[PDB]
Formats: C-alpha cells, sequence, structure tokens
C-alpha cells in the first residue's frame, strides 16, 4: 500500500525531437517482457513474505 | 537515468518519459516481535453453543 | 487488423472513432501499448496494473 503512487522516468531536454523515440522503445521493451528478463538482478530476495 | 522520480514541481521544467517503474512514497516499520490475538478464542461459541 | 480483403489496415472499435474524428478524449481503462502509441500521445496512467 504506497500513498502517492507515481514512477520512474528518464528525464530530458525541453521539447526535443528524442523523446517520442524512447517514447516507443520503453513500450517495445515492455511489449517484449524483457523487464522480467531484467528481474535477475533488479529486485529478487529472500523471504518477501 | 537513474533513481529520479516524478512529481509536478519538475515537470514544469523538464519534460518526462513514459513511468518506467512503478513506486511511491511508503513507510518501513520496525520488526516487532509476535502477537496472538488479544482475547482467547471466544468467538462465536456464543452465538449456538 | 487488415479489413476488405486488399492492403488496408483500419483501427476497429473505439480507437478507430477517435482516428475518424467521431471523439476527441478517451477516458477509459484503455492500457498502454506499443501499437496504440505509434500515433497516439498518452498521460501519466491513472494507476498501476497487470
Amino acid at each position: 500500500k504506497v500513498f502517492a503512487s507515481t514512477g520512474y522516468g528518464i528525464a530530458i531536454q525541453k521539447d526535443s525531437g528524442w523523446k517520442r523515440q524512447v517514447d516507443l522503445a520503453i513500450l517495445q521493451l515492455f511489449g517484449d517482457g524483457e523487464m522480467e528478463e531484467l528481474e535477475a538482478l533488479w529486485l529478487t530476495g529472500i523471504c518477501h513474505n | 537515468v537513474g533513481s529520479l522520480t516524478i512529481n509536478e514541481e519538475r515537470s514544469e521544467v523538464v519534460d518526462f518519459s513514459v513511468p518506467f517503474i512503478e513506486t511511491g512514497i511508503s513507510v518501513m516499520v520496525s520488526r516487532s516481535n509476535g502477537t496472538v490475538s488479544p482475547s482467547a478464542f471466544l468467538e462465536p461459541f456464543s452465538a449456538c453453543v | 487488423e487488415r479489413v476488405q480483403n486488399s492492403n488496408k489496415k483500419e483501427w476497429n472499435g473505439m480507437m478507430g472513432e477517435l482516428l475518424s474524428g467521431q471523439a476527441d478524449m478517451i477516458v477509459a481503462p484503455l492500457t498502454i501499448n506499443n501499437e496504440r502509441a505509434q500515433y497516439i500521445e498518452f498521460s501519466k496512467p491513472f494507476k498501476y496494473q497487470g
């Protein structure tokens, strides 16, 4: 239970053209399941209740 | 790139990407000792028995 | 999907009504995908789920 639900992100120069490409590419990573392949370094552990 | 949250006071100057890892404001409590119920199990035997 | 047995791919359902000018905002449980975000701008997405 979190109080003010937000996210992380990638900050960028104001209204540059390179936003809309990375905005696709991150979603492509979410489209491929590679975050759960990146789980092996990320938040797994011992005794999560 | 790195650990950097999203809020309103920073979004005026900086543009942001798609949210990336779910997070928020939480609270870590102490590692207290285990407790049983504050009463004996007097729940509803009194209704019928 | 590819409709009318040719080389045209139109968008069925709700998002086609966004593309054809039948509306101007979608406020619904509409997920964020790579295929919809090709040409439809989103916002910070209300919630987090899976």
